[PDB]
């Protein structure tokens, strides 16, 4: 997911700019969004929502606008308990289990229900369950006493000014998410929000794993404040922004920095290529357009490209295999981003499989490490470049087997099918670079592969008055059997061209196909 | 220097796009959320009833194997019971918005009783606590503690 605010000082109409760009598995259906626009006399929001939620989640209207990334809040311990005489030792003396004996029905093959037992054990820790290989773990579950966490919402998008907006979050009704402000009044802000609990030691990393659950020594009570999480607001660059990236480079420059914070509320490893194009395509650009701006979230440069080709490519050049060579020349022709045309592309996401694991995420290949201090130019280099060419071999090998071919064009294997429309892809891994993403499928037997995850709801607002907004959805508004609208906009997605909304009374008895009158 | 002037509808109506996107009209805040929730029903209302139907721990029940250990995961953690406190405890103006959007689905499903598919009709009628369940699942028992990170 992607986010980004932009402050009046830095765009050319002197509006603010708001990117809403989450990205979600385009199948899982509980991670289905969802587009509508609510109207009443006292308020108005328009936006997407996952399926379900009553609350628009990324909304904007008139006066403001959020969006949401994941900052992945360790808002959850679970414990390794010690078992021992029919209960746990905690605290050198063993304590017992309380225990429930519950039930439920399960559905049989033949459409009865047989009565199954559920026994429900805990500690003073929380629930406890038993893993497959036998470990005895209960989960803590913070902010089990925060009820708001729908009305929060609600009263956030219908804030009247950022006062009333910090007021709404500051209740700590929503357990996670890194968020977004902008409004047209000229404020941004960002906001690494969630219940953290409140811990005196021990870093994420330690927080993350098995926290021994046998002592009193590790059991939390209490949560952070608003107050105690690192925020932003009107920084000096003129722009927020967060692509599930540490919150330590939400702006440049920086307003505050890893020691400034507990280090167990987010963790300090390298930033995603993706993330450093974020933040390179904002504080680089200034003077900004809402077309300019939208132009920009189209990015999809391979990053990782400009970080090894001018290593790899002479070391190829310079074995003895034939096709090696040509697979190196074929690279170093490309223009390094991902296009539909690109011949190179497809080839070099192999060969990065293997030289940063098949996330795209390993560090280990890299002559120059990561480093806070060079935040967008770092990591650099191939450091065993004989290694690499190595690895370059094996990537022909897997290029031709699953694409047929190592110079196939990129949108000729990479496909957006949705029902009967099927159109050329371009922009693709995150991990690699690219901004505008779409997490491709491993290819069928003819080297087609679709997005598993990527652009879903995408929007770009500008806070002028009255506002002008654009958007897509990439699968469409409803995946009801015989439904027309889950097809109808991945054609769009492929060229870029964005939907107006429409939030005004005169655009929307406009553009209106189908009237709906109720009665409540 | 002013917004631009609000629109006060005086009736409630969903104006639905080209696209599929309905503008929900409502002369109330119960209004918009019963029309948002008959939006959804109508462009995915069977997904919602099933998702809804886990949030109950009634997935086992209505649907199997497939389902059960999701129904573990939340039974054992209580979330359809902590669903029914929060419902509770939501301000009377709040409550009222969320018991509005469950009857938008309801009465969607109620006029469009061809649009929901078999297997989730037994799910009906869903409640106000049920749009909290859900929600509650999503958030705490989804986002921020994964039945995969403490099973493994
Ligand atoms: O907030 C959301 O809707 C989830 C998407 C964020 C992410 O996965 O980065």
């Amino acid at each position: 997911s992607n986010s980004w605010a932009v402050a009046p000082g830095k765009t050319a109409n002197g509006n603010a700019l708001l990117l809403q760009n989450p990205h979600l598995s385009w199948t899982t259906d509980y991670f289905t969004y969802y587009e509508a626009h609510l109207v009443t006399p006292d308020f108005e929001i328009y936006g997407a929502t996952q399926i379900g939620l009553p609350v628009i989640r990324f909304a904007f209207n008139q006066r403001m606008g959020i969006t949401n990334t994941v900052n992945g809040m360790v808002g959850a311990t679970n414990y390794r308990l010690t078992l021992q005489d029919g209960g746990y030792l905690y605290d050198g003396q063993v304590r017992p289990f309380e225990r429930r004996q519950a039930s439920y029905r399960l559905r049989q093959a033949d459409g009865s229900t047989v009565d199954k037992p559920l026994e429900i054990r805990s500690s003073v820790h929380g629930p406890v369950f038993e893993r497959a290989d036998g470990t005895a773990v209960a989960v803590r579950v913070a902010g089990l006493d925060r009820p708001g966490m729908l009305e929060q919402y609600f009263d956030m998008i219908t804030a009247h000014s950022f006062d009333d907006y910090e007021a709404a979050m500051a209740r700590m009704q929503v357990p996670t998410f890194n968020i977004v402000y902008a409004d047209r009044e000229g404020t941004i802000n960002y906001s690494f929000n969630g219940v953290a609990p409140k811990r005196a030691e021990g870093d994420i990393a330690f927080w993350q794993g098995n926290v021994p659950g046998d002592s009193s020594r590790y059991l939390w009570t209490e949560t952070h404040p608003l107050d105690d999480l690192p925020r932003v607001t009107n920084p000096p660059g003129g722009f927020v922004q967060n692509s599930n990236d540490p919150p330590w480079t939400p702006t440049w420059p920086v307003t505050y920095c890893p020691a400034n914070h507990p280090s167990y509320l987010a963790p300090q490893t390298p930033h995603s290529l993706r993330a450093q194009q974020s933040v390179r395509l904002m504080s680089e650009n200034d003077d900004l357009t809402l077309e300019r701006f939208m132009a920009l979230q189209f990015s999809h440069r391979a990053v990782m490209a400009d970080r090894t080709l001018p290593d790899l490519i002479p070391a190829a050049l310079i074995d003895p295999d034939p096709e090696v060579q040509a697979a190196a020349r074929l690279l170093a022709a490309w223009d390094r981003d991902f296009t539909s045309d690109s011949r190179a592309a497809l080839l070099f996401e192999e060969w990065a499989r293997l030289f940063a694991g098949q996330n795209f995420a390993g560090q280990a290949a890299f002559a120059t490490p990561w480093s806070l201090d060079k935040p967008v130019s770092t990591p650099y280099g191939v450091r065993d470049p004989k290694a690499a060419v190595d690895q370059l071999r094996t990537a022909i090998a897997n290029t031709k087997r699953k694409y047929g071919a190592i110079d196939r064009p990129f949108g000729d294997a990479s496909r957006m099918i949705l029902n009967d429309v099927n159109v050329p892809g371009a922009a693709g891994y995150g991990n690699l670079g690219s901004f505008r993403v779409f997490t491709w499928s491993d290819p069928d037997e003819n080297g087609i592969r679709t997005p598993v995850h990527g652009e879903t709801w995408v929007a770009m607002i500008e806070f002028s008055t009255p506002v002008r907004a654009y958007g897509l959805m990439s699968y469409g508004n409803s995946r009801q059997p015989g439904t027309t609208h889950y097809s109808d906009q991945i054609e769009r997605v492929s060229r870029a061209d964005f939907r107006e909304l429409l939030l005004r009374r005169e655009q929307v008895e406009a553009a209106v196909q189908e009237r709906t009158p109720f009665n409540f | 220097q002013a917004p631009i002037a609000a629109y006060k509808p005086r009736s409630n109506e969903i104006l639905w796009d080209g696209y599929g996107v309905p503008h929900i009209y409502g002369v109330d805040a119960p209004s918009a959320f019963y029309g948002y929730g008959w939006a959804q029903a109508r462009s995915h209302g069977d997904n919602i009833l099933r998702l809804y139907g886990e949030a109950r721990g009634k997935g086992a029940e209505y649907w199997g194997p497939d389902y059960e250990q999701t129904t573990v995961w939340l039974l054992t953690n209580g979330v359809p019971e902590r669903a029914q406190q929060w419902y509770a405890q939501q301000s009377p103006d709040f409550r009222a918005n969320l018991d509005a959007f469950a009857a938008g689905i309801n009465a969607y499903a109620q006029q469009n009783p061809d649009d929901i598919s078999p297997e989730v009709r037994q799910v009906l009628p869903v409640s106000g606590a049920d749009v909290v369940a859900h929600a509650h699942r999503l958030m705490n028992f989804l986002y921020v503690a994964s039945p995969g990170r403490t099973l493994g």
